[PDB]
RNA sequence: ACACGUGCGCGAGUCGGGGGCUACGAAAGCCGCCGUGGCGCAAUGAAGGUGAAGGCCGGCGCCGCCGGCCGAGGUGGGAUCC
RNA sequence: GGCGCGCCGGGCCCGGGUCUUCCCGGAGUCGGGUUGCUUGGGAAUGCAGCCCAAAGCGGGUGGUAAACUCCAUCUAAGGCU
RNA sequence: CAGUAACGGCGAGUGAACAGGGAAGAGCCCAGCGCCGAAUCCCCGCCCCGCGGCGGGGCGCGGGAAAUGUGGCGUACGGAAG
């Protein structure tokens, strides 16, 4: 019951053990550090909301997502980039909720 | 085959030669075409000069270009096979011993 | 307009070509130049291996060529590290480096790893100023037999490993290579399928 | 040689073999393969057929390397491994098999075309047709994968 | 750092803030002429990122470009060729306003060197940019070896011959699967190698 | 560029043409862990792919598979040879 | 003119590995829609105009439009050689 | 590779790339982030060398640029601090 490694198949190529070496350091690009987050996070004290973004707010608050979501897709462009933007609008207004009551 | 390898060597160390790309094509010269009792060639254009009217371009025409100017891109060298050319060598050591 | 039956075919000579035809007349005079300024490279280096710097074992990518191994851009520096060689030091005593190649398998590591052993044992280090001899070279003895390597140095021959007669085993008569093969085919093909349909149930 | 060819036999007649009615006018059926549909349309019917149209999948970025599978009949396979080896397993009692990497010497696919000379062999190869499986094990032998 | 802070400012440009600020400069910028010299960057944040030192010998030219498409310059719409050639509205400038903006600055002042650009503001009618300087011949620059690449004479008019980083928007290089047509220096260098028979001496 | 004919070399191969090594010579000679590579040695399907003789005699008048040995057709016409 | 022996002039007063603690990025730009040109690049290879316009386990690419994921691979919008 | 994948009144025609072998082979620097008393640079006057590639060393509450950011360390291969 002895296998062969084989070209083609599930589980297919030459047999290689795989080293863990520490992943490059250019793939943490991006990545979100607790300084920059604080210096976004005041300007948007500062500046505020653009215009697509107070009227998505407002298709939120009326509980209108689907309609959100078509309006974000249209104005930022993709879709991957619309669906984040809407759950950072839903997070930036469930948030206001919270300081409403409270 | 030392006949046929000598003969296509040789042509090897052989220097390119062509006639100027330019040569007899320096001229504004235009037919005068029917109605004039002349041949439709090429005519030089009007000035009190002797080549005035007279026959630019075409091999016939005096001046002019040559009929199929020669080209440095001619297949100049030959390659012949390794085991004919030493197939040649051989035949020409052995034709020395006699 | 076509004769009889002959091949139906398309010269690419409908722009103005005479005006770009490349002529190899440069060939003998280009070798000529190319072989001076390889000399003459070589000379400037005096002791040094002409060739240039020692490449890694490097494995050819895509299938058609993966059997077989060339030289590579330069070390990695995982291949650098474990040898224990500085990247900026290894440049200085002509090893090449480059920071681009990762290292997915142990196997190409510990060969060019290896490779680097190998060569920091015949590497004869000059020193610096000639007239005194400092803790990290070779010895005088060593400096007076040191002299040019031509062609690529340690270069990277193919081998493929000898194997002897073995007795045919039951396992291996009885193992269906073609039905294996054809198996394997529609398993990879009906995994996401099959996956589906289990989601289902 | 300009003096073997015909141009120079040529010299004295008149329309240089090119026929005194129909004269050698330029490109009186248009020029290349001009006109394949309409006044050429025998031409590309008698010897050219399937010459125009569209068959089959277009495939954009194809790279020849993927596809690549060079393929060894067993009539042939003992010529990748040396003659000493294919007699010195006969010589020899055991029963042992010498082992032929198919991929060494740079094929991948055995197709099972010959007569393959019966003694013991365990052909390591990347991919095996079916027909060339049952001769190995046929002759005696073992199919070994490889990747 | 304040650089950061300034960065991320520049990114909400339809934020109250900025708004107002983009439009009393895209004001302001009209009334002066097309080519003038600004005393120091608008932005100073971002002429940092494109190399702008706060050291003598570095000039920056406010500079507009009339902004939209080209029309083809033909006498009353008339091309005088075949149907694909009739274009003479809806046609594009390969080269971007930026680009554009860069080489008036570099023109005009001959002497200077254009290093880079950067965006201040656009009307419908008028983009703005201020373009970055150098003079090869300031001892700030010419004893800097940082700085002293601009000082010889390859560099003379990099906005002319599409150097600068506006230019080479432009031309189509980069790196991979997308920018096969210019392999080699250049779009022109990859027609050539491909449209060049290799006649060898044997063949 | 192609086709066919012909001459020559080698021949299931063949070819360095690019690169490299060593007055006429910018030639010639050489490389073989320089055959990378081309073309040939395998075809066919749009593609996934698949991919190029068998018979007989026995262990269970017919058995899936155990083995055994000979084993790359047949007819007709066929220069030559016997 | 280019190389080396030795005396002097003044710069230059520098390393490595392990261990924790910190830090880390280029915006009217990517990207999107549309238009024109461009390309072998085909539901759009590139370039540009105008409109829209980001993100930060993000962004780009992964040669068929799209959603859902999984992976692989680089870090664009700054520069030199 | 390759007249190939692809383009094209899918006609005429057009038409690259990867891998592979070689020629050559060489890597790097900012901004940002942060640390160091602007630690930085330019120009005038004097003196001493000194150069038909105005450079070197003194002297001066001599001037100026520069905190709207100069220099050193440091740049994705990670870096810094102790």
């Amino acid at each position: 019951a002895l296998r062969y490694p084989m070209a083609v198949g599930l589980n297919k190529g030459h047999k290689v053990t795989k080293n863990v070496s520490k992943p490059r350091h250019s793939r943490r690009r991006g990545r979100l550090t607790k300084h920059t987050k604080f210096v976004r996070d005041m300007i948007r004290e500062v500046c505020g909301f653009a215009p697509y973004e107070r009227r998505a707010m407002e298709l939120l608050k009326v509980s209108k997502d689907k309609r959100a979501l078509k309006f974000i897709k249209k104005r930022v462009g993709t879709h991957i980039r619309a669906k984040r933007k809407r759950e950072e609008l839903s997070s930036v207004l469930a948030a206001m909720r919270k300081a409403a009551a409270k | 085959i030392v006949n046929f390898v000598h003969t296509n060597l040789r042509k090897n160390n052989r220097q390119p030669y062509a006639v100027s790309e330019l040569a007899g094509h320096q001229t504004s010269a235009e037919s005068w075409g029917t109605g004039r009792a002349v041949a439709r060639i090429p005519r030089v254009r009007g000035g009190g000069t002797h080549r005035s009217g007279q026959g630019a371009f075409g091999n016939m025409c005096r001046g002019g270009r040559m009929f199929a100017p020669t080209k440095t891109w001619r297949r100049w060298h030959r390659r012949v096979n390794t085991t004919q050319k030493r197939y040649a060598i051989c035949s020409a050591l052995a034709a020395s011993a006699l | 307009a076509p004769s009889r039956n002959g091949m139906i075919l398309k010269p690419h000579f409908h722009k103005d070509w005479q005006r770009r035809v490349a002529t190899w007349f440069n060939q003998p005079a280009r070798k000529i130049r190319r072989r001076k300024a390889r000399q003459a490279r070589a000379r400037r280096i005096a002791p040094r291996p002409a060739a240039g710097p020692i490449r890694p074992i490097v494995r050819c990518p895509t299938v058609r060529y993966h059997t077989k191994v060339r030289a590579g851009r330069g070390f990695s520096l995982e291949e650098l590290r474990v040898a224990g060689i500085h990247k900026k030091v290894a440049r200085t005593i002509g090893i090449s480096v480059d920071p681009r190649r990762r290292n997915k398998s142990t196997e190409s590591l510990q060969a060019n790893v290896q490779r680097l052993k190998e060569y920091r044992s015949k590497l004869v280090l000059f020193p610096r100023k000639p007239s005194a001899p400092k803790k990290g070279d070779s010895s005088a003895e060593e400096l007076k037999l040191a002299t040019q390597l031509t062609g690529p140095v340690m270069p990277i021959r193919n081998v493929f490993k000898k194997e002897k007669a073995r007795v045919i085993t039951e396992e291996e008569k009885n193992f269906k290579a073609f039905a294996s093969l054809r198996m394997a085919r529609a398993n990879a093909r009906l995994f996401g399928i099959r996956a589906k349909r289990a989601k289902e149930a | 040689p300009s003096r073997l060819r015909k141009t120079r036999k040529l010299r004295g007649h008149v329309s240089h073999g090119h026929g005194r009615i129909g004269k050698h006018r330029k490109h009186p059926g248009g020029r290349g393969n001009a006109g394949g549909m309409h006044h050429h349309r025998i031409n590309f019917d008698k010897y050219h057929p399937g010459y125009f149209g569209k068959v089959g999948m277009r495939h954009y970025h194809l790279k020849r390397n993927q596809s690549f599978c060079p393929t060894v009949n067993l009539d042939k396979l003992w010529t990748l491994v040396s003659e000493q080896t294919r007699v010195n397993a006969a010589k020899n009692k055991t029963g042992a098999a010498p082992i032929i990497d198919v991929v060494r010497s740079g094929y991948y696919k055995v197709l099972g075309k010959g007569k393959l000379p019966k003694q013991p062999v365990i052909v390591k190869a990347k991919f095996f047709s079916r027909r060339a499986e049952e001769k190995i094990k046929g002759v005696g032998g073992a199919c070994v994968l490889v990747a | 750092g304040a650089y950061k802070y300034i960065q991320e400012l520049w990114r909400k440009k339809q934020s109250d803030v900025m708004r107002f600020l983009l439009r009393v400069r895209c004001w302001q910028y009209r009334q002066l002429s097309a080519l003038h010299r600004a005393p120091r960057p608008t932005r100073p944040d971002k002429a940092r990122r494109l190399g702008y030192k706060a050291k003598q010998g570095y000039v920056i030219y406010r500079i507009r470009v009339r902004r939209g498409g080209r029309k083809r310059p033909v006498p009353k719409g008339a091309t005088y060729g075949k149907p694909v050639h009739h274009g003479v509205n809806q046609l594009k400038f390969a080269r971007s306003l930026q680009s554009v903006a860069e080489e008036r600055a570099g023109r005009h002042c001959g002497a200077l060197r254009v290093l880079n650009s950067y965006w201040v503001g656009e009307d419908s009618t008028y983009k703005f940019f201020e373009v970055i300087l150098i003079d090869p011949f300031h001892k700030a620059i010419r004893r800097n070896p940082d700085t002293q690449w601009i000082t010889k004479p390859v560099h003379k008019h990099r906005e002319m011959r599409g150097l600068t980083s506006a230019g080479r928007k432009s031309r189509g290089l980069g790196k991979g699967h997308k920018f096969h047509h210019t392999i080699g220096g250049s779009r022109r260098a990859a027609w050539r190698r491909r449209n060049t028979l290799q006649l060898h001496r044997y063949r």
